[PDB]
């Protein structure tokens, strides 16, 4: 009934690690 | 007035997230970096994208605060299969300017974050995987705020699913409580029995 979300997801942890050292 | 409410809650909420995430180790620690707000040290994350997905996630919901259509945002925590462990629920009750009273209720919310640091100390470990979603509780039916919620073309929301919400148990676990003449909210967990 009451209840929005966004459509879409949040980065995923793998593609998070790409980035970092 | 209630325009700047917002603002703080939105500035608020985006602190929260970032610590519930770090706290619930949702991302890695090395992303994170060490500030501080409301007085307090916080982890927040240097990840861009993810930074701009709440970002725009709050900047949809402000507008809504400032009507307080907004009775819950709840930070949901998702495991592999894709069902809803924990759940962050901020319960929201608002009822002519001012100034001191403003920062005193600002500076307050800084105990919110301090359970939120701890709180690890109350829940059990998520299994490994999981991710998360942000849900946002109208007082009214969900669709005045359709129209009005999409502030952000490229960042869309949708109506919740059963799916999204359901979840049997669960417990309830409070945190923090908090009453202005201007603002209370009240944040607690609710957490799947089973987490596995």
């Amino acid at each position: 009934a009451n209840i929005l979300k966004p459509l879409m997801s949040p980065p995923s942890r793998e593609e998070i690690m790409a980035t970092l050292l | 007035f209630g325009q700047v409410v917002a603002d703080v809650l939105c500035e608020f909420l985006e602190v929260a997230v970032h610590l519930i995430l770090y706290v619930r180790e949702v991302y890695p620690v090395g992303i994170f970096q060490k500030r501080k707000k409301y007085n307090v040290p916080v982890q927040m994350s240097c990840h861009p994208e993810l930074n701009q997905y709440i970002q725009d996630t709050l900047h949809c919901v402000k507008p809504l605060l400032e009507k307080n259509d907004v009775e819950k945002v709840v930070v949901v925590i998702l495991d592999k299969e894709h069902r809803p462990v924990e759940k962050f629920v901020f319960e929201i009750t608002q009822p002519i300017s001012s100034d001191s009273l403003l920062s005193h209720v600002e500076q307050l919310l800084a105990a919110f974050i301090l359970k939120i640091s701890v709180c690890d100390a109350v829940l059990d470990h998520n299994p490994p995987g999981c991710t998360f979603t942000v849900l946002v509780h109208t007082r009214e039916a969900a669709t005045r705020n359709m129209e009005k919620i999409q502030v952000i073309k490229d960042f869309p929301w949708i109506l919740a699913d059963e799916q999204d919400v359901h979840m049997h148990d669960p417990r309830l676990i409070p945190l923090k409580t908090m009453t202005s003449d201007i603002l209370k909210m009240q944040l607690y967990v609710e957490e799947r029995a089973h987490k596995g």
